């Protein structure tokens, strides 16, 4: 960090962002110098791991669209509808295989990352 | 109405009339002298119905004059011996703006209940989730006579 | 269109908005999956949803509570985690349908209680203004002391001249020490309170068990007191007529009865 | 069926819901 | 018989409200689950298996 | 099984039956 | 499901368990 | 070792002992399937098991009862079948783990009430000394 800046010199560092870290990026890097108020460079974001396994499709892949709509009807056959979810929740069901170097990677991937946000590719949209 | 915002009406509480007092005693204090005084509100018809006499005592120490006590006692007898019908209806969002004590009309032809004036009681509503708005109402029989 | 949408049998898109306000600071939350802009106010979307149990109006404050459910990391509720904020957090609930710019007010009240039943959920019990009528209303006694809070609307004493602004010298677990107050007689600040700015125009206040020399005993511990933040300290009135007059010269407004009568009836047994 | 799940449920689960129901309805239960 | 392995986690408290759900890792650890099958083919092996079962005392004794 | 149907049932259904049971047995419940 | 087994259970089975629960928690239920 | 076994994550072998005493006569029972010798006292094994409901200490005698369940042929409870014995049957409860000679006292009290709900079971309500303060 200690770095002398020549006059009329711009020093552009290479901020390399790795792929390993907490799922929530809450960083506050402080550039503190004498005779100058602290100039903190705040880096914010999230870390995610993408699902990179191609699932076998001999059995059809099932996509489920679900929404909530609680409806109450009176004694007469009249219904009032109160659709709750504007964006239906999407669920995907599929089967897959892993033999040569994908089985161990899958085991480690579901071991370390476990239950956390993925980046699921849309297989039907290949 | 069933087609105008009423979902289901369960309770009716038709009540009974053979019970209930036939004589009402009202006790009040006169502010001129501060001495205990009382008046009697009588129910001749229900008394004839009653084979055994009955009476209750109600204290209205806030009343400073006998005539006012008599008026309020007539109102109380009116309420207690007119046979109120208490309904527990279920309503949709159409009953969202109602407030306690607000009177409104209800009609349900299948139940054989004609247009009736009722006053809102306990209120329980669920805007998010079940969507159930349930109200407890009573028949409108409240009135304070001026004589 | 809000009422028309409510009566509509096919356009029902309920969405409940919550607004927590404390003076100049407002917190906005919504129960939908995307932010809603209403009256130039944007309501944040909590990742996990915020939902209530319903509104009951039966005339009984003990029974007509309002319950809010939210995750563990809710910002407004996080203040209560260590110590309840001094001021009450007013809450206003709006109802609106997506795609419409009109909303209707449903519930108004203040935070009554909050707890974190699970590490992933919260339950906030909101109380209405009606519950504040259960306490007694006598508020009258024929005793010798003042029977009035220093500075209340009955004492009519202005504490602004007595305001003291200082930076504490040292802060301990239970005692806050400053040398400036050392120049006052012992017990001068006894009964007073310390007010300091937390955020915006809202101040959190604590009490003083006893003032002795340079050391101040704070009621409930000094937790939450900034070590360098500016603190405002006011004195306290013992309530005695001598104390009321010599220090504040408020004897004309003295509400106490020192020597009018302690026992004397006019229907006793023997006057002598 | 109605033996182990209907009565033993009071062990530690059906208490909180009953308590909230009680704090919901008070005037209608407090007497009779 | 083909066997299975699963990673059971204390992943409760999904807190599914109305907008979207959110899951919080209470411990952030995975405990694998493994199935086992065997064939005796003799008295000694069966006696050893019975001794192992008795030593396990259910879930108490680990290994 | 004994989680959503045993306790959440108190929401709006199991209240009236409990109330009628209470008005049925009073002397046996009112004390202890 | 939640109709015949959730409410009618009070008939003769769910009473004793409720009574023992009541004698278990008294100060927490007796008021409100 | 009792405390060490309690803190142990793999040696937990709970066993509850009951001792009913009336002057010079003592009755010993255990909840296990075999007799336990402790302090030169052997606790009989009831064919069917003896179990309780738990210990509550909330400061209220009416609510902090102790309940014991045993079969119909229990000897100590059989005395109450015709007439309650004049003297109170003091009860002391010990806790120990199989294979250890050390036990810890958990509950102390006397018989408050007993009934035979079924021809194959019993329920004994034990009361603590604190309930004796409700009388004038």
């Amino acid at each position: 960090p200690p770095l002398g800046f020549a006059a009329l010199e711009e020093r552009t560092w290479t901020v390399s962002i790795g792929t390993d870290g907490p799922p929530v990026v809450n960083a506050r890097i402080v550039w503190r110098l004498q005779g100058e108020p602290n100039l903190v460079l705040v880096i914010t974001g999230n870390r995610i791991i993408a699902w990179t396994f191609a699932p076998d499709w001999g059995d059809s892949i099932v996509e489920r669209l679900s929404a909530s709509t609680n409806i109450l009807q009176s004694e007469s056959a009249v219904t009032q509808r109160r659709a709750m979810r504007l964006a239906p929740r999407r669920e995907f069901d599929a089967n897959m295989y892993a033999v040569d170097r994908e089985r161990q990677l899958l085991d480690m991937t579901l071991f370390g990352w476990g239950a956390r946000i993925w980046a699921l590719p849309i297989w039907p949209d290949i | 109405d069933e087609d105008s915002g009423l979902l289901e009406i369960t309770q009716e509480k038709t009540g009974s009339t053979s019970l209930a007092p036939s004589q009402l005693i009202v006790k009040y204090i006169d502010q001129i002298d501060g001495a205990q005084r009382q008046i009697i509100v009588n129910n001749n018809a229900v008394a004839a119905s009653q084979g055994r006499r009955s009476s209750e005592e109600i204290e209205f120490l806030g009343v400073p004059t006998g005539e006012l006590a008599g008026r309020v006692g007539e109102r109380e007898m009116r309420l207690k011996t007119t046979g109120l019908k208490r309904y527990k209806g279920v309503f949709d969002r159409r009953a969202r703006s109602l407030n306690p004590g607000q009177p409104f009309l209800i009609r349900s032809t299948p139940r054989g209940i004609p247009e009736t004036v009722v006053r809102v009681g306990r209120i329980e509503d669920n805007f998010l989730g079940d969507g159930k708005i349930t109200l407890t109402v009573v028949q409108d029989q409240f009135n304070l006579p001026a004589t | 269109s809000f009422n028309s949408r409510e009566s509509s049998l096919a356009d029902g898109q309920p969405v409940r908005l919550y607004q927590f306000s404390r003076g100049a600071i407002r917190w906005s939350y919504n129960s939908s999956d995307r932010d809603i802009t209403y009256q130039n106010q944007i309501f944040r979307t909590v990742p996990g949803g915020i939902t209530d149990n319903g509104i009951i109006c039966s005339g009984d404050p003990q029974s007509d509570q309002f319950v809010i459910t939210a995750p563990a990391d809710l910002d407004v509720a996080l203040l209560y985690k260590t110590r309840s904020p001094s001021d009450a957090i007013d809450l206003v609930v709006y109802d609106m349908h997506y795609g419409d710019a009109e909303a209707a007010v449903s519930w108004v009240g203040q935070i009554g209680d909050v707890d974190w039943p699970t590490v992933d959920s919260c339950r906030i019990t909101c109380v209405s203004e009606d519950e504040l009528m259960d306490q007694p209303g006598l508020t009258d006694t024929y005793c010798r002391t003042c029977t009035a809070i220093v500075g209340d609307h009955r004492c009519k004493v202005n504490l602004v001249p007595y305001r003291v602004t200082l930076t504490p010298q040292s802060v301990s677990a239970w005692v806050i020490s400053s040398g400036v107050v050392a120049g006052y007689a012992d017990g001068w600040f006894t009964g007073g309170y310390v007010e300091w700015q937390v955020d915006g125009d809202n101040y959190d206040r604590r009490f003083i068990e006893q003032h002795a020399g340079a050391d101040l005993h704070i009621l409930g511990g000094t937790e939450g007191i900034p070590a360098g933040g500016q603190l405002r300290v006011y004195p306290g009135c013992d309530g005695l007529a001598q104390t009321c007059d010599d220090k504040f010269s408020n004897l004309p407004n003295f509400r106490g009865f020192n020597a009018m009568q302690g026992k004397s009836p006019f229907d006793g047994d023997q006057v002598w | 069926d109605t033996d182990q799940m209907a009565a033993d449920m009071w062990a530690g689960k059906g208490g909180e819901h009953f308590l909230v129901w009680l704090n919901k309805n008070r005037q209608a239960v407090k007497q009779i | 018989e083909d066997l299975t392995s699963s990673y059971q986690r204390l992943l409760s408290t999904l807190d599914n409200g109305s907008a979207i759900p959110r899951v919080t890792d209470v411990a952030g650890m995975a405990l694998p689950v493994i199935g086992h099958r065997w064939i005796g083919m003799g008295r000694a092996e069966r006696s050893a298996f019975r001794s192992l079962v008795y030593a396990l005392r259910g879930q108490q004794k680990p290994l």
